[PDB]
């Protein structure tokens, strides 16, 4: 008897900045993210009468 | 004659390249407008909200 074929599979990459949901989040590289406590944000809305 | 002297502003005012939309409804150009911007920003009723 006899051993034919022996085949697997290869899993391709794909990681994240490839993907067009990437241009619905605007991607900072930061460094030490456990030193982090909170962020602010800070608007400022005028308004006419 | 009385036409020169009826349009006694209308002669030296300076002509000027004013935009917004046009339309052709028969042979009658009307402009359309909205008034959204003047009465959407400020928490005020707009007027033809009847």
């Amino acid at each position: 008897e006899a051993l034919l074929g022996v085949y697997t599979n290869v899993v391709e990459f794909v990681k994240f900045l490839e993907t067009a949901l990437a241009a619905a989040c605007v991607n900072t590289e930061f460094k030490d993210l456990r030193r982090m406590i909170d962020g602010k944000i800070q608007f400022k809305i005028s308004m006419p009468t | 004659g009385d036409k020169a002297a009826l349009a006694d502003g209308h002669d030296e005012i300076q002509r000027t390249r004013i935009a917004a939309s046009l339309v052709k409804i028969g042979d009658k150009f009307v402009a359309i407008e909205s008034l959204q911007r003047m009465y959407n920003e400020t928490q005020f009723p707009c007027p033809l909200n009847r």
